[PDB]
Parts: C-alpha cells; structure tokens; sequence
C-alpha cells in the first residue's frame, strides 16, 4: 500500500508506482528512463558531471524556482512534483543546440567531453535565473564542476560572451 | 500536500507534510533518520555502509523553511538550503551597518569556498549542524557566536545557545532520541563586538584534521578591555571544541601585544596534539590555530585603532 | 592441408546443438522495439485512407510509419522504380504501405491486423497472357541470334511448334527475412544485423532512405538460415523499414517475417512462358530453332533483366544448333516483384530446350538418348553466343552416368513393367546440363578480402562472401590453410561486414568460392612474402615465432586481397566477348513410377554425375549437388504457387505449398563427382557447384513425361509420334489429366 | 486472482504467476527463457523447426510418456506439470554433444543448420521411446520436419546408424 | 488435480479437471471455446484473426481420454491424440481377423501421410471432427462407416451415427451451443462388409478442393448383391458430403460392370462442380471421384472373386 | 584543406548535448548482468577463507 | 596501421589504431585525410577503433599517435589516389563521386591498408648510442604566485 511518486523529466510526466527510497536520480535517469547524457563521475557530490536543473513552484516564495543539483545524491523520493531538466532537455544536434551547448563546443571547451553536460547544466541554470550575468557570477557558477582535460580557460572564455 | 509513503527492499521513506506529522512520526520511531538534502546521508549509506530502515523527509514542512527577522538576529528553518542562508545574509550585509553584521560576514566567509552551487542548493543548514563533523566549517562559527537553536519534539520545545556542551562526543549532538532541530538564529553583532572566521583551504581525510575556526571578542563599552572572548576550532579533535581555558584567562585584559602572546601560549597548550593524533599534519595544524588567532588579533585592531 | 578433403561445415556441430546464432537469436536490448509491415490487399488500387485508431489502442503500440516519416528518400530498389512505402497507389497484393512499431512482436502483429486501409481499384494485369495483350513490359526485347533462320527452316524435314509454361517458386529458406537496426544517436550512425546475401545494397539503400552518407551505416551478417537468391536484393524491404523505425524512435528495432508475410511479400522465381519452333531432320539433327521467352517480373524491375539474359545464354543447353533465334520480354505485372532464385533464369530456359528436344525424338520415332547425344556440342564448339567450349566434359559425364545407372538394362525393365501393368507406368530419362559461371554484369565479378595475423599466430579472415549454408567460410578456411601452410585450427572467419570489406558484390552466381578464394589466396601471398625474411632467419622455428619476429621488427601483419575475373565482356551487339569464365557440367538419370488413376508418383532412382573440377571439399560439393537437385525436383514436380483471379496468393505456408519432404526423395539416390578433370580457370582447379545441378531435377519431369506417354499408349491413342503439352510443375493434377482414359472422359 | 502455471524446461522449474492463454511455448522459450535453439520456421505446424520433446506422467497409462510437439502451436497453459526438453537440454559443444547431434553434424546433415535442432529433437524423441529402432521407424519419424538445403539423404544416412 | 484459471490481456483460460466442471462451465458460457491440442484454434487465432475471450481445456478429464473395447467397435474419448488412435488401430488390425478391421484399416490409410509425429501427438480426434474442414481426411471415413458419436451437455446425453446431416453448412456441426463431443466409436467390420479410403496427395488451398473419400459396401449374405452403399467425399463442396442419390439407386444391384458405369454416371452428375467452383482443379477433382470409386470397385472384387 | 586551422573537435557538439556515447552509455541487453570486484583490505596477507 | 574504404557514394571511412580520449586524434586524422585525398572533411568519417579493422596496434600513448597514425592514414590515402588517377585523367573536370563510381565499375578496389614504422630508432644502454627519440618537443613557462605566509 504505497504512494505514487510523480515528477517531470524534460517536460515529460514520470509516474513511479513502486519508488525505492534508495534510488538516486542519476540511477533513475540513466537506467530507468534511458537518458544517458547525465554522467557518473564520483557519486559523492564533488565533480558535478551529474548536474541537472531542478524546478519547483515555491509554496512559500510564490514563484517558480530554478536551481542545479547533483543527480548522484538526489533521492527520487525528494522530487515529488519537481520538474527535472537534463542536457537533452535543452537542445540537441538532431534538432537545435542551446546557445550554451554551441558556445562550449565552438570555443574548444570540450575535449573528452565527459564533464560537458554537467558544465552545460550549471551554465544553463545560471542563465535561467540571471539572463544577463556578470563575468564574476559566471566564474563562480562552476565551483562544483571538474574538468581534467581543458585547464578551464576555454570554457570561461566561451561563457564570458554571455556577460554584461 | 499530504504525507507520502514509499517502500523499497530495505527502506521505508515517509515524506512529512506537516510539523505535527514529523513530531508524531519521530516519537513513534525514535531510530528514524531525517533526510533533507541527502548530501551526508547518501554518503553514509553508499560509502560507510550504514542502513537506516526508516527515513523521514521534512523538507515540505513550512516551519522548517521559514526565514524570520527578529530583534536578536535572523532565524532560518533547519531545512533551509545553504544557498538561501547565503542569499539572505548577503542581502542583510548590504543593507545593515557594518557593526551589526560581523557574524553574518563570518558565516559568509566560511561559505565562500565551500561546495559548488549544486550542493549548496540542497544541503541544509540543520543538516550541517546535526551531522556534527569534526571539520564542519559552520559549527565553529555558530559556537563562537552563540547561535541559538530551537529544538522540538512532541510536547517539548526549548531554545539553547550553541556552546561547547552541544557536541559531547564524535558525530554526536545534544538532541534527545525524539527531538528534531527546528530553527537556528544567527545573531546580530553588538557595539564593541567583533568577529572572524578562518579555514584550512584543503582537507586530506574525510572528516578530521582540517583546521577551521570562529572567533568572537566583545569589549567593555568604548574600550579595548576584553569582556567576552570565544575561540572555537574544528579539525583539532574528534569534535568542534572551544578554547575555554585560554580565553577565560583573558577576561578584563587589554587587546595588546601581551594578550597576543598569552593567547598563543594558551592555544599551543590547550589545543596540543599528540605526535600520532588522527590525521597528522601536527606542526601545520598547531601553526594554523596560532596564525588564525594572529589574523583575528590584527583585524580586531584595525576595526578599533 | 585439407583442400580436396571431406571436412564438415565448420559450424555444423554448433547448428546441431542450437548454439549457432541467426539474426533473431541475437539478444534484445532492454529498449528494443518490434516492427510489423502493413501490406496491400489489392493488386492495383489508389490508397484512399489509412486508419490507425484501433491500432493505437493495442497495448504496447508505439507508432505507425509511412512515406511521410522518411527523412531522405522514398525512392528505392535496384533500378529506383520502387517505393519504401507506397503513397498514392499500391501495385500488388504484397505491397508495403507502412509499418507498426510496438513493444513486443505479439503487440506489433495485433496492431498491424487492425490497421484499416481504404482503396479504389484500378485495372490490374496479373498473368503473362494479360501482359502480352496489354503490351505491359519493362524495357524492350532482348535477343541473341546466330546463322540464317529462313534457310535453316527451309532445309528442315520436320518443324514442331508449341507453347510451354513453367510456374514460379518460393525460396522457402527455413529462416525468413530478418533485420535488427541499432541507432547510435550520433551523426546518423546505424548498425544493422541482417539475414542478407547483399550487405552492400542494404548499406546503400538504408543510407539513401535516411539521407545520410554510406559511411555511417554498418551492416553485419554472421550467417543466413538459407538464401537461395531470395536475400540478394529483397531483404532490403525489411531492412529499410526497420532502419526507419530505428531512426524515428531512437531505439533498437527488429523484425523477422512470419512465413505467410515472407511468401506474399518478398518475391520468388520467375514464371516463364515460351513460344517455340524447331526445325529438324528425319535423323533427329536440329537445323533451326526459334524461342520467344516471357517472364512474369511482377511490380518492379529488380534482377529481371539479368535473369532473362541468363535464360537466353542457356536456351541451347548442351546442343549445337547452327541457326537460332532467342528473344525475351519481361512482363510488367501487378504481382510481388520476382527475383533471383538458384539458377537465375537458367532452369527455365534449360527446361524449354529439353522439352522441344523431347518432342524432336518422339516425332522422329528415335530413342531419346540417341537424339540428345547426336545433337551434343563437341570440345572446341562455339555456343549461340559465340563462346568456345573448352574442356566440355558432358560426354564423359554422359557415358559415366549411362554406365553407373545401367541405363540400357533399366530401359528394358521399364518396358517390361509397362507391358505387364495397366494402371501404373514407369518412365526413364537421361538428361545433360551445362551452366555458365560468372555474373553477366561484368563489374560484379570482383572480390575483396582482409586478413589479420595476431601476435599469437592466430589468423582472422574476412571476405565479401556471406554464409547461407553452402559452406563458403569452411572452403575459405581450407584455402587460407593451404596458402599459409598452417593448420585450419589457426584460422577463423567470424562474420561478413561492410567495415572490413567494402563494396562487395552479392553472394550469388555460384562464383563466391571462386572469387573470394582468389582474394583470400592473394592476401595470404602478401603475408607469406612479409614473413619470408624471418622464416629465413629461423628456418626451423614455428609459425608463431616468425609472426612474433615480424611484429617486433614492425612488419605489418594485416593485408587486403582483391580479385577481378579476367577476360569478361559479352556484347549483345556483335554477339561476341565472353559471358562466362567457364561452364559447370553434369548429367542425371531418373526413373519414376506413376499411378495413372491418381496422378501420384514414386521417385525410384536417380544417378547424378557432376563435373566440379577438383573439388575443394567433396562432402560440401556432393551436398550442393543433392540439395540443388532436390530443389529442382520441387520446382518441376511438387511446388505450385496459386493466386486468386484478383492476383492474391493463396499458397502461403507449408500446408498449401509443398517443398520436398524426407519421403519425396528418390529411393536410390547416387551422386558421383567426375574424376581427373581439373579446372584451369578457378582456385586450386575447382568449379562452381551451387546453382548448376538444380536443373538436373528435370530428369524427374521428363521421366514422368515418358511414363505419361506409356499410359497414353495404353488408354488414349495409337499415335506414337503424338505430342501433348505438359507444363511445369507436373503435379498430380497435371499428371492425372494427361492420362486420358475412360474416367477423364 | 489467477493460478500459477508450473512446468519444467530442461530439468529446470518454471513458475509463471501471470500466464497469458495466448502465449505459445515457442515465444516463451525464446523471448522469456532466452533459449533460442528452438526456431520459428512457419508457425503453422508444417516445418518442425520448433520441435521439442514433451514428457509427462500419464495418470491413465501409469508411465512417464515422451513425445515430440510443435512449440509454435503448444499453448503454455496446456503444459502445467509437463517437462519440456529442447535441443540445449540434450547436449552442447561446451559440454558434450548427444550422439544424435554428433551424427547429424559429421554426416553432413546440416548445411544452413536452421532445421537441425527440430530434426535432432524428432530423432531424440524416437530414440527415447525406442532405443533400438528399425530403419523404417527412422524415415517415418521426420514427416513433420522440412529441410531446404540438404535433400535429406545425408540426414537419413547419418541416423540409419541407430537402427537394428 | 484441480481446476486452473489463467487470465491474459484478452483471454481467460480454464483448465477443467473433471467432466462435471466442463459441462457446468459450458452451460454457464455457451460461447466458450474448447481447446485440446490447439492445432486448429492456434491457426484460427493467428492467421484468421479470430478471438475467443473464453477458452476451456478439457484435456485432463479422464472420460475424454478413455479407450474402450465394446461389442460394436472401439471407442475413443474425443481428446485422444491421433497417434493414440493410430497405435490402438494398428494393434487391433494385427490381432483381429481381416474381416473385422475394414474400417480400422481405412482410418489408418487416411492417417498414413497425414501430418508428422509432432502434430499427431497433440491433435485430437474430436478436434478434427468438430473442426469440420471441407477437406478433413477423417470425416469422410467416419461418415461412410456410420461412426457413432456420443455428445453430452449438462443433463443431456445422446449417441448418433455420423451421417450427411451432421455437417449442415460450412465449418458447422450438429452440436448445440452447450454441447461437447465426448467419444467416438469406430465400428467393427461385419461379414460381407468392405471398406476403402482414398485421398488427393496434396492440397492447394487451406480448406477446400482436396479430394478425400470413405467408401463402404455391405452385401446380402454370401452374395455380390448390394445391401448398403455409402460413398462420402471431402474436397467437393464446402463440407463433407454423401453421394446418396447415386448409392440409393444401387440398392439390391449386383457388383458388376453395369454397376461400375451407373455409379460413375451418378457421381459425375451428383458431384458436378461449376467451372468456377472455389478451389479450381475442376476436371481433376471429377476424375478423382470416379477413379477412387474404380479403385474401390476393383478392391471389392478382389475381396470377393 | 583544414590542416593548420582551428577546427573544433568533431564530437564536441554531441559531447555538449550528451549525445556522444561512452561505454556505460551503451544500452543494456535484456539479459545483461553487472559485476563488482572483491578487493583486498590488507597490504600483505595470506587469504585464509572467503 | 590504418584501413580506408571509399564507398560508392564517394563517402570515406577511416580506421587506424589510435583511440580517442579527448585529445582530438580522430579530428586530426580526418584533417590529414581531407588534405591527402583533396576532398572536404564532410566526406570522411572515423567511427571507432577495433581489433578487426586494425590488428596488433600499439597503445594510444607516448604523444606519438598524430605522428604515426597520421603517416599510416596518409599512406593509405596515397594508394587510393594512385588507383583513382586513371579515372581522374579520363574525366579531369568530373567530381570525386564520379571518379569513385568509375573506379568501382572498372573493378578497382577502393579499400587499402596503410602502415608506418618510425625510422632510425634503437638506443642501447651498452654503448650509450643509437637514437632514443625521433625528435624533441620544446617549451618555456613563466609563472608568478602570491603566498599567504
Ligand atoms: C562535496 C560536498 C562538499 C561539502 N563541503 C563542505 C565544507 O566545505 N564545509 C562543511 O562544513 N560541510 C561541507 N559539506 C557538508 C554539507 O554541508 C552537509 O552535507 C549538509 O549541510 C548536510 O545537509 P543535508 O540536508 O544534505 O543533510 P542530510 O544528508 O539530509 O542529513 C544530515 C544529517 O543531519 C540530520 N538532520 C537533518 N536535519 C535535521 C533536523 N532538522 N533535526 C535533526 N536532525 C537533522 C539527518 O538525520 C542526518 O543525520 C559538503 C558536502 C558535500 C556534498
Ligand atoms: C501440420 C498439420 C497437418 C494437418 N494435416 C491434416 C490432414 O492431412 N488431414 C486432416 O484431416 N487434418 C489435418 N490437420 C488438422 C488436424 O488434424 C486438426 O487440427 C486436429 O485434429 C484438431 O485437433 P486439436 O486437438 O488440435 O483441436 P483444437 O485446435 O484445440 O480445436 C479444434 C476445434 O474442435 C473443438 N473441439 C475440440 N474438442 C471438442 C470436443 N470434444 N467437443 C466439442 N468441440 C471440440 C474446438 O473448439 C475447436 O473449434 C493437420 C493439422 C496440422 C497442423
Ligand atoms: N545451404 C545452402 N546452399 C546453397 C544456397 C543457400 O542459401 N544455402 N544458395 C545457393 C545459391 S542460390 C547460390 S548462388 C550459391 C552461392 O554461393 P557460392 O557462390 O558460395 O556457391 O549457393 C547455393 N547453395
Ligand atoms: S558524479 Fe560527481 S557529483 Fe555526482
Ligand atoms: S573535457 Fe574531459 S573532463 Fe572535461
Ligand atoms: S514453426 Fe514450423 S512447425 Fe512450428
Ligand atoms: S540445413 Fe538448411 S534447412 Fe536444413
């Protein structure tokens, strides 16, 4: 006699009738929903490869709020009535890339590429809260995201173009 | 919103919609684990192989998310995300006179090179406090400022300032089996009251041996004569500790070079580590307890002389 | 060295244990979907509407696919005259309109049945006789003509004319068409597992439909559960449908046809109508021949023209005819497009030749063996297409078959049986065949290989050929082992794939052993040259050591091999240039017993002697001879496809379509390979064996016809020199009706 | 409120708690139990590619009885307390081939191999009933199996070695 | 054994353990489909896209599998596999005098090039009969011999010889909505009674235009004077039919050349097909009806003279 | 001719959209199982039992 | 080693022993083949690295991959160019696509291996001689830091 968990992933309704409390959102996206853009890098919140955006109507604040989270640590059972957005939710080469995806790609901000969706989702989240950020807001947006290939310079140079 | 129940192979999760539900559930099942952000519990379950067969998630409860401005300070529900705490404190700092925001700015300093946005968006305030990690960057600051904690169970309600007695042993706090942390009031700074917070920029073990501190001095009106002095350190023991023996000696002394030397000698002795203390870095950690106090010592002088 | 040894098919043990993997045996991906084709129920109509409301209610329904979901091109087929999905009009009963995609094959089946289509009928052309009357043909008349026909006919004592029909044939590969398409989600990349003989055209047609470069598409074939020509082009009907569903859903998709879909949809062997006129002497010698052929091509071109070319090349069989005219037309009809089937128009034209040849002998009152032997080509003779017959070995096969079958002694005993029996008769016939070896389109006669030697000395072979049961991979391993001079246990063939050997011709025309043999041989010579220096440094070392020394000296242990069949290029203007590299020859004698009251018959004895050069594998070659022959007996005596007057196939499974059974085969069944006849023109003196023996199954047809002749002498006429028309297949209906008696009247 | 279907496949217990009446044994072997030796050739009982053996204790006869069946036409819902044996039940190249499998392989009775499991299972069934059959019993055992590649002669020559 | 219930997306299956259950179920749900071997129902559901939402399987029921030796002949429960019927009839034929096994040997001749062992091992006798295919190889033999059918429902029990009236129209039999065929008694041959069975060795359509027959003659004691004559044909209409008009004319005639010619003329007329009769093969089929009778005519003479 | 030109990594756009496939991104077969290593907790020791 | 196939649509598939790990080896290999073949990069594709296309490959390591697979790819491209040259002469103003199709129809193989072996290497720890490296890469960095003492 268990309740149904209802959430949204990329604008699409997910009704889970047998939610396991131990299921992380990462496991669910990859291995239940088959959305493999979100990555496992550490599973301990330090690397940000699993970054997704979350959205909810805040019963206090009024407002729809947008914020980034680490899918590796988010239990699905915390997400009832929450809207999830992953990298495939914002754009694709099949349809059209988001400006964030295009700019990280063209700016040489992606080598092996495994960190890229995570960094794309942190930048996306920043832009969804603040459409015209400062350069300073931009560098501080990524303290949660690690990249082992690039030395970071190209990524900030590319996202710098969103500022002022 | 209504209470939801999820059942897995090993775990039963209850999403509480209401303070009453939370306290009733907590009294019926005192061994139940509160989970808000899961940034500690998820690590405990994955890496330290803990199993908590019963979990309650109180994130929906309005009291646990309430941000209140009173005469004494700013209160935050225990479930407030660190990002909300930080946004509120930045807003307070920009609006209030510098003299009233000494603690707020010390909280913010510890939050500066904390985790990324993804963690700070879900990691709760009450979660960091009750985790009670020896290297928490926040509990030293709360201890130093005497941040007030509201603690509730079914029937019982009580407010206590955080002090040395709150963290009795490793990973343990002064809550009963049936109690939850409700809110946390981060105090306004008074006249002649000054505050600093510092931290080692790097841990090497998961939850020990990273020096982090919160430092408060309150002078007699218009003077440099110590009225109150609180020096609180993480990374120096299996818990957040206060250098009480050292600071008690400085009561009604003057902020001079003589006080500098007396505090450093007190610190070096009271907080001394054995050569094989867990976590090593024995010389460095010693040097940081003193260097951090020196930094406080000089900053206080600049806020005065 | 196992070349010339009876080595069992490499996979045979795993096929016997059920461990060998066929397309549908590959495991499903967790997210893999199933496709079912939606197909026309009218021969010729305009599509007025497609309704999917009831299909959308089937649990597991994913989507319906049609011409409007195609991203690249709806234009398909070998000559670009087909659609992937019909849009405005359907042009046969099998015609693919769309496809349902579902979560299980059972749901896909349920959903597809419930898709309702609305039609407005159009004028349909179904039979060859309909098509001649309406002038409905693809292209124009094909023709080979040699000598002077007015003049040949002037010189002739006797002239017999007639008409003859030979029905089509369903391939009936035990494994039906099957495709798995895996979309990668990157750059239009797709990987396909296919039961096809033509990985290249699969790759092309999929790329064309998707509007994507050919380099994105990887087609893989491990093995087919039979092919017989049926998977040389028609496989793409399923493959492209399944590539589309994969593209559209983003999931892996598969489809394997149920028998009844396969039979209706994928086409079979061309029905032939022949009108003929032969001029001959009182002796039996042919002086003039005129044959017009008509094939029922169905609703597209496909391989129909090439089939008709091979038919004109085979209208002589083994007989020297100084004045000859053969023409062929391809009939455009509202039937499923017909295609390659083992023999590729050959058997049809060879059946027509043996028919008028049987009638020459009855008209002359001469023994059949005598009339054939006297008209037979000699060594060095040119054909009606002006190709010299070098190493013509039919006479050797003939004399050897007469000896072994004890023909003349059994002819007596057949006549004794007929004198002593009233309502049962026996028949006996000896028949020759020759079959030309090559693709008739010269550019298909190319073959590639890729060989890797790994550092443990193990070898991996890849060539353009596909395995469909004929033991091509077995023969290729035997060739590489001989060429490399290492045990067969060191060499492995895994699969056929478009990323190892590009641009490969279809596995077809019986030439695979020949062309891939050579390409593999050539790759092995390259390896041997590279390893030669190390072999000198260490003459008493092992293969393993020479290979390791080569690796460590940074000598590449990977090579391509390529073969191009020399001296080919026939011209239909000029009537010159070689059509074939060489001919495979054979002779069969068969005896039957008919029940003149039922039309039922017993296959009593068959002796086959085949010229297959120096066989690379006696056991495989004898198995090809037997298998082919039984497919021919099916063609000529048992297998009959049947359509409604509206052009809808009735015969759609084993209950209504009878292929030969265990109990169908001759009671005494003898196959011999001719000794001491090495072929200079092919790998290690071997000859092509796949298709040549199938027509020898006609020895059963003409033995039946001899028996009918005896029943007719018993109960119908006193006219010996009577001709009667017997069409193929001679089924019990046709046999019984030909035994005219007090009951038929 | 449905009954459980219990049967055996290759000596191993299958408990199906939600049997669908429309499920053929072929579909079940291949797509549920992942045993793909048993093949689809027609689905109308004509070709025998799906031949398996069935065994039951006969409540009339006494006796355990063995018989061949077409898996394509056998509803699972008829098999409650029946033991199914497929080609993988009798031998393998991994372990050891049954004499039936060995003899069809060595005698060149397998070309494409698609009919071979079905033919193996017909012969097997014959031998399980009559360990010493006549040559006549042997040819008549296969009226239900079709092979398109071999022309049959090698199969009967191979199996003929079981007679007398 | 107890009744089992299976439930799918579309179909509910009941495995009846007992005759009483079967008849109760059948009376509660007259539209329910009996399935035994499913060698016809499986074809109907897969290929002719029939759906029977409710199925009963009576294969377990002891009565429907019983093989009985009586004074009149051998009775077989309706669920007996064709292989079992064939084994029983082979054993009867080997044991009894030739004169008593004319029908049994006719049954066996029709079973000779019937399906393979896999089909005969599960295909039931009653299933073949009630299928009522125009080209059934068994219903002509059963009709010609007057094989006796026991037919039961709740309450009702009745035995009837199979005759022309049993197959009224296409695919239809003379059973009520609630009735099931219990058993079938294949008769012993009497003195002066002779029987043949013949068939077209090849169908071309799924269920029409394949000629198959059962032929019986009973003579007056010790004579060649016809007492009874039954010529029954499949493949000649949309049902198994009896040439009654033809054979009635031959009653008390002698088995001679004149009878041969009179039967052939009767047959050619009574069983005449229109030029576009479904299934074609119009000449051949006609020739077979006459040729088969000729076969019977000559065989009878050899069994006499 | 792009040699000497600052051409972006060919896969960089698909990496940015999460479309580029890494090993654990390949779909699981229906019958696919998962492995986990069992590892030593001692630097140097004899294994006495598992 | 390398293996290149030109399909009949003019599309090219490249395989070499190098693996992609983010360093842009495949990008660089596509650039090299575009240059050597004289066709746009949009016509060439690298799918994956596999032991059934290129055997016995060395690890993707030592910073030499662009160097060695660049050469092997280049060589395979030269073989394709030689084979296509006659058809280029027969149709000097035609397109790549036409030359490739004419090559296929004349039964010219549009598949080739390429191989490269670094010359003049072999250092001895006895003698202390023979080249250890083909060449050296050089560089210089200047850094400034501020410490908090
Ligand atoms: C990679 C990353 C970096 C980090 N860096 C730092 C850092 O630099 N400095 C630092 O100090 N910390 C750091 N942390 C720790 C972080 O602050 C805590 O994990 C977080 O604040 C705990 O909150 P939570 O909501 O996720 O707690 P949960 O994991 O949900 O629970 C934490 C514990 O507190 C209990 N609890 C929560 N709420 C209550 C309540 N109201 N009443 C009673 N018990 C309660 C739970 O039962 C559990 O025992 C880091 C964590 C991560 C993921
Ligand atoms: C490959 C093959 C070849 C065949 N060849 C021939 C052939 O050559 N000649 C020939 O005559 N037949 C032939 N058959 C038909 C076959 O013999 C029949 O399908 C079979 O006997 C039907 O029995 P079943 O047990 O499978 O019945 P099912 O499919 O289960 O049922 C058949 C019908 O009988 C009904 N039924 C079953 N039992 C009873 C009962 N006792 N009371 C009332 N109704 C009942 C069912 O409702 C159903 O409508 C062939 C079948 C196959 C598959
Ligand atoms: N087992 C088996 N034998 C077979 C076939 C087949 O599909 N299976 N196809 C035949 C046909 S149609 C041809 S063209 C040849 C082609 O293969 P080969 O060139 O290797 O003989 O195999 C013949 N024999
Ligand atoms: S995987 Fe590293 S933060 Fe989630
Ligand atoms: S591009 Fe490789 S880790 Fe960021
Ligand atoms: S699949 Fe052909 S009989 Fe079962
Ligand atoms: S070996 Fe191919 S069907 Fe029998």
């Amino acid at each position: 006699t268990a309740d149904e968990l209802v959430f949204f992933v990329n604008g699409k309704k997910v009704v889970e009738k047998n939610a396991d409390p131990e299921t992380t959102l990462l496991a669910y996206l990859r291995r239940k929903l088959g959305l493999r853009g979100t990555k496992l890098g550490c599973g301990e919140g330090g690397c940000g490869a699993c970054t997704v955006m979350l959205s909810k109507y805040d019963r206090l604040q009024d407002k729809i709020i947008h914020f980034s989270a680490n899918a590796c640590l988010a239990p699905i059972c915390t997400l009832h009535h929450v809207a999830v957005t992953t990298v495939e939710g914002i754009g694709s080469t099949k349809t059209r890339l988001h400006p964030v995806q295009e700019r990280i790609a063209k700016s040489h901000g992606s080598q092996c590429g495994f960190c890229t969706p995570g960094i794309v989702m942190s930048m996306y989240t920043l832009l969804r809260n603040q459409p015209e950020p400062t350069v300073e807001e931009i560098e501080d947006a990524f303290q949660g995201n690690l990249c082992r290939c690039t030395g970071y310079r190209p990524i900030l140079q590319g996202f710098r173009t969103f500022a002022k | 919103p209504k209470q939801l129940r999820f059942e897995g192979e090993r775990v039963t999760w209850i999403q509480a919609s209401t303070l009453k539900e939370l306290l009733d559930l907590k009294a019926q099942h005192p061994e139940a684990k509160l989970v808000v952000g899961n940034t500690e519990i998820g690590i405990e379950m994955k890496f330290k192989n803990q199993l908590f067969p019963m979990i309650i998630c109180p994130a929906w409860i309005p009291e646990l998310n309430a941000v209140e401005h009173g005469p004494e300070g700013i209160s935050f529900g225990a479930a407030c995300a660190l990002s909300s705490v930080e946004k509120t404190l930045l807003e307070a700092v920009a609006k209030l006179p510098t003299q009233k925001t000494e603690v707020f700015r010390g909280v913010l300093e510890q939050l500066r090179w904390f985790a990324g946005k993804q963690v700070k968006s879900v990691a709760s305030l009450g979660g960091n406090i009750i985790t009670a990690s020896p290297i928490s960057d926040l509990n030293p600051v709360f201890m130093a400022s005497g941040t007030k904690l509201t603690i509730v169970s079914r029937g019982t309600r009580r407010t206590v300032p955080m002090d040395h007695t709150f963290f009795p042993s490793y990973r343990k706090t002064l809550l009963g089996p049936e109690e939850i942390l409700l809110s946390i009031e981060i105090p306004y700074s008074r006249e002649d009251e000054f505050f600093s917070a510092f931290k080692q920029a790097s841990r090497r073990e998961d939850d020990i041996a990273k020096v982090t501190c919160g430092m408060r001095v309150l002078f007699q009106p218009g003077s440099m004569q110590v009225k109150e002095l609180a020096l609180c350190y993480g990374g120096m023991a299996d818990r957040t500790i206060s250098a009480l023996k050292t600071t008690q000696k400085q009561l009604s002394k003057f902020w001079n070079e003589k006080l500098l030397q007396d505090v450093c000698a007190g610190l070096a002795e009271e907080l001394s580590l054995s050569p094989d203390a867990p976590g090593g870095m024995i010389e460095f950690r010693r040097t940081l307890t003193l260097s951090f106090f020196f930094k406080f010592y000089l900053t206080v002088l600049k806020k005065l002389g | 060295d196992t070349v010339g040894r009876p080595l069992p098919h490499l996979a045979a043990a795993m096929q016997a244990s059920g461990e060998a993997v066929y397309c549908d045996d590959i495991p499903r991906y967790e997210n893999e979907l199933f496709l079912r084709l939606v197909t026309s129920t009218r021969a010729h109509a305009k599509i007025k509407s497609i309704d999917v409301s009831e299909a959308q209610k089937v649990p597991g329904f994913v989507c319906f696919l049609s011409a409007d979901d195609i991203p690249g091109s709806n234009e398909t087929g070998l000559f670009n005259d087909e659609t992937v999905f019909a849009k405005d009009t359907v042009t046969c009963v099998g015609h693919i309109i769309g496809a349902v995609v579902a979560d299980t094959p059972e749901h896909a089946e349920r959903a597809a049945h419930v898709v309702k289509v609305t039609y407005e009928d159009l004028p349909a052309i179904i039979t060859i006789e309909d098509a001649i009357k309406n002038n409905s043909f693809y292209g124009s008349e094909l023709k080979i003509e040699k000598g002077d026909l007015k003049k040949g006919f002037s010189e002739a004592d006797n002239v017999v004319s007639g008409e003859l029909y030979i029905g089509g044939q369903d391939h009936f590969y035990l494994e039906t068409h099957c495709t798995i398409a895996i979309p990668k989600g990157e750059e239009g990349e797709m990987e396909l597992f296919v039961s096809t003989q033509n990985a290249m055209k699969t790759q092309s047609f999929v790329a064309k439909m998707l509007g994507v470069p050919v380099n994105r598409i990887l087609v893989r074939v491990k093995r087919m559960g039979g092919g017989f020509g049926g998977k040389e082009t028609r496989s793409t009907l399923v493959s492209v449908a399944v590539a589309l569903a994969a593209y559209k859903t983003g999931h892996p998709v598969r489809c394997m046809l149920d028998r009844n879909e396969d039979m209706l949809i994928t086409g079979g062997r061309h029905p032939f109508l022949a009108r003929y006129k032969v001029g001959f002497m009182k002796t039996g010698t042919i002086v003039a021949l005129e044959v017009d052929h008509y094939s029922n091509a169905g609703n597209s071109r496909d391989l129909s023209h090439s089939i008709m070319e091979r038919a004109l090349f085979h209208m002589d069989n083994c007989y020297k005819i100084p004045n000859i005219r053969g023409t062929g037309r391809l009939c455009k009809t509202n039937l499923s497009s017909n295609t390659a089937f083992r023999g590729f128009g050959g058997p049809q034209a060879l059946f027509i030749a043996e028919n008028w040849m049987s009638e020459v002998a009855v008209t002359c009152g001469l023994p059949a063996e005598e009339v054939r032997w006297k008209n037979m080509y000699k060594e060095g003779d040119l054909t009606h297409f002006n190709q010299r017959l070098e190493g013509f070995s039919v006479p050797r096969c003939w004399d050897e078959c007469l000896k072994s079958s004890q023909y003349y002694a059994r002819k007596s005993e057949v006549d004794k049986f007929n004198k002593e029996n009233c309502w049962k008769k026996r028949g006996l016939c000896i028949i020759p065949t020759k079959f030309g070896i090559s693709f008739t389109v010269p550019f298909l006669n190319q073959a590639g290989a890729l060989i890797h030697v790994y550092t443990d000395g193990s070898v991996l072979v890849s060539h353009g050929g596909t395995e469909m049961g004929q033991g091509l991979h077995t023969k290729m391993v035997q060739v590489a082992s001989k060429a490399l001079k290492i045990p067969i246990s060191k060499i492995y063939i895994s699969e056929t794939s478009t990323n190892t050997v590009p641009n490969s011709s279809p596995t077809a025309a019986s030439v695979s052993t020949d062309i891939y043999g050579q390409a593999v041989y050539e790759a092995c010579q390259t390896i041997l040259k590279r390893l030669e220096p190390f072999k000198k440094k260490n003459p008493d070392g092992s293969w393993e050591d020479w290979v390791m020394a080569a690796y460590q000296d940074r000598v590449s242990l990977s090579t391509t091999g390529f073969y191009r069949t020399p001296n080919l290029g026939y011209s239909f203007e000029t009537n010159s240039g070689n059509a074939f590299h060489y001919f495979t020859y054979g002779v069969a004698c068969s005896e039957v017993e008919i029940d003149c009251l039922t039309g039922d018959h017993k296959n009593l004895r068959t002796d086959i002697v085949m010229d297959v050069g120096s066989s690379l594998n006696p056991a495989i070659d004898i198995g090809q001879v037997e298998g082919a022959f039984v497919q021919g007996l099916g063609l000529f005596t048992l297998e009959e496809l049947h359509y409604s007057p509206e052009g809808s196939l009735h015969t759609r499974g084993p209950s209504t379509y009878k292929i030969p059974a265990f109990g169908s085969i001759p009671t005494e069944f003898r196959v011999s390979l001719l000794r001491d006849c090495p072929n200079k023109k092919a790998i290690y003196a071997s000859k092509a064996v796949g298709e040549p023996p199938l027509f020898l199954g006609a020895s059963v047809f003409f033995a039946i016809k001899d028996a009918i002749r005896a029943a007719r002498a018993q109960h119908t006429n006193n006219n010996t020199k009577e001709l009667f028309r017997l069409d193929s297949p001679a089924t019990p209906e046709k046999i019984r009706n030909a035994c005219v008696d007090k009951f038929t009247t």
